[PDB]
């Protein structure tokens, strides 16, 4: 309307994603773009769920929301603009464009974000490079809510098969019926794994194919190293029973401290998981 | 302050910090009525009961119908002399709104419609279920009345202090505070009372002062209006006798103390505020 629609970043969790800029500040903005004539249920539940999230989730690492406009048949999310993803940075750039220093501040502000999320009672449920948003001055932000929750204290059970696959925690993949704020630890070990190797941790095609492939690195999880694990409703004694295979081969360049936080981030016991507040006290930010 | 345990996700008395700082930011009005001088507090009293009804239906959550609770009457406060013929339609967009946030599988819009026997069609409550979210300036992340009492459930209950998400507490004593919860909302004077404080006074009314402080932190002095202003409805709800726990169909049965029930609650809100 009273912007300049630059172009289009892409699609999210729902909508369409357009760069703009305003005529009257001349200000860029990102531009969440939702058909309501073409929706059979008006506002979808996951815009509703976004837009309702990020009026009361305000932090340095998330993405500022400053505006929701409705005008016709569409509903516009106004969001502050970011110039990169971490996604198109890590495609576009060498390993030397992602140094050591700057995947450990990276990760702390993560960790910072999702922590707040947690405190606040929020799961973002779909943590991955594309939903990081970068700015110029080192800033990382997390973005798309359109796949969170806001939880209760306890919690219910909530929707299945959630978080892209290649991030998706095992407990989900074996079909728990209650999942927690853990799942969003696992999606950040892959990302931080995957910030170091410059390529995805578990790179799946399938539900099987992703258990399979955290399994040949971590090993074949046993009532030992998560108990209940046999009780979950898609394990299977059919499993292969392969054996942890050492991290330092994995993430040679990475300190010995931050080979400790990956570890502890990428627990198949969710129970024994790292939270992201004690993550932040870890030894691996204190250099 | 913080009547939780300690948290390995989190600081417990942030998490209970950030609670009680959105009880004060989520305003309620008892006397939002009288912005609209013809209707009475029946009206909203037959909605609410209506809501309930077709929330058992529909097996939607309790929290789907307080969520729908607190849209109407933040929303009704917002607003100036609706006409008794639309509360109808107001309810049941909130409703609808409330279905898409908290459910897994909501029903589509042709239920929602259906349920109002024509009064209201699908195009009425896309155009009210707007009306309502701009209003409340899309707030819509309310800590419901029955979202308190299942917290203090949990506290009260407590046995893995490593597990203080996944739920631990008995069904029946949830569904019995629940059902004397689900009368007192209906009496538009509950609003009055911080949603905490209710959810702690009708807990008070089925347990001790003893377990009330333990799982609230709050102390004689806070709840003690709201006591007494529920006792004639805690005494209704005693003489009448508790609900058993229901079973419903395609229902886990671990799960089915969450859903919404119905019962004909007018009755006893008359015999109620009789006293
Ligand atoms: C919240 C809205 C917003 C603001 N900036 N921004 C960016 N900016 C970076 C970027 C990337 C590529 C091209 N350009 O021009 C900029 C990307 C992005 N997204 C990533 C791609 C799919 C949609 C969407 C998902 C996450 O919100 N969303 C946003």
């Amino acid at each position: 309307d009273m912007f300049q629609k630059v172009e289009k970043i892409g699609e999210g969790t729902y909508g369409v994603v357009y760069k703009a800029k305003n005529r009257e500040t001349g200000q860029l903005v990102a531009l969440k773009k939702i058909r309501l004539d073409l929706e059979m249920e008006g506002v979808p539940s996951t815009a509703i769920r976004e837009i309702s999230l990020l009026k009361e989730l305000k932090h340095p690492n998330i993405v500022r929301l400053l505006d929701v406009v409705h005008n016709e048949r569409k509903l516009y999310l106004v969001f502050e603009f970011l110039s990169q993803d971490l996604k198109k940075y890590m495609d576009s750039t060498p390993g030397s464009e992602l140094p050591l220093h700057l995947i450990k501040s990276y990760l702390f502000q993560l960790l910072q974000g999702v922590s707040f999320c947690h405190s606040h009672r929020v799961i973002h449920r779909d943590l991955k490079p594309q939903n990081l948003l970068i700015n110029e001055l080192g800033a990382i932000k997390l973005a798309d809510f359109g796949l969170a929750r806001a939880f209760g204290v306890p919690l219910r059970t909530y929707t299945h098969e959630v978080v892209t696959l290649w991030y998706r925690a095992p407990e989900i993949l074996l079909g728990s019926k209650f999942y927690t704020t853990a799942v969003d630890i696992w999606s950040i070990g892959c990302i931080f794994a995957e910030m170091v190797t410059r390529k995805a941790l578990f790179p799946g095609d399938s539900e099987i194919d992703q258990l399979f492939r955290i399994f040949r690195m971590l090993g074949t999880p046993s009532e030992d190293t998560w108990p209940g694990v046999t009780q979950l409703p898609d394990y299977k004694g059919s499993f292969p029973k392969w054996t942890r295979k050492g991290l330092e081969e994995i993430v040679p360049n990475l300190e010995p401290e931050g080979r400790d936080l990956l570890m502890q981030l990428l627990q198949y016991d969710p129970s024994q998981r790292i939270t992201a507040k004690t993550a932040l006290a870890h030894p691996y930010f204190s250099s | 302050g913080s009547p939780l345990p300690v948290l390995s996700w989190a600081n417990r008395e942030e998490v209970w910090k950030i609670m009680l700082n959105k009880e004060k930011t989520y305003l309620r009005d008892q006397h939002f009525l009288e912005q609209h001088p013809l209707l009475q507090p029946k009206m909203r009293a037959i909605l609410l009961d209506w809501l309930m009804e077709v929330c058992e239906v529909y097996k939607l959550h309790r929290e789907t119908f307080y969520l729908a609770q607190d849209f109407f009457d933040r929303y009704m406060a917002t607003q100036e002399n609706v006409v008794k013929t639309l509360l109808q339609l107001i309810g049941i967009s909130s409703l609808f709104i409330a279905a898409k946030l908290e459910e897994i599988y909501p029903p589509k819009l042709h239920q929602f419609a259906y349920v109002t026997d024509g009064a209201c069609s699908g195009d009425e409550i896309l155009t009210m279920e707007l009306m309502i979210m701009k209003a409340l300036k899309w707030r819509l992340s309310p800590l419901t009345i029955v979202s308190w009492l299942n917290v203090y459930m949990q506290v009260a209950y407590l046995n893995d202090l490593h597990e203080v998400l996944l739920p631990q507490y008995p069904q029946q004593i949830f569904i019995q505070i629940a059902e004397l919860l689900d009368l007192c909302v209906l009496d538009v004077d509950c609003l009055e009372f911080p949603y905490g404080i209710l959810a702690a006074s009708a807990l008070y009314h089925f347990s001790s002062s003893e377990l009330m402080q333990k799982v609230s932190g709050y102390q004689w002095c806070d709840i003690e209006n709201c006591v007494k202003w529920m006792v004639p409805f805690a005494m209704v709800i005693r003489e009448t006798g508790s609900s058993k726990l229901k079973h419903f169909r395609g229902v886990a049965d671990e799960d089915a103390h969450n859903i919404q029930t119905h019962r004909d609650s007018l009755d006893l809100l008359d015999k109620a505020r009789a006293k």
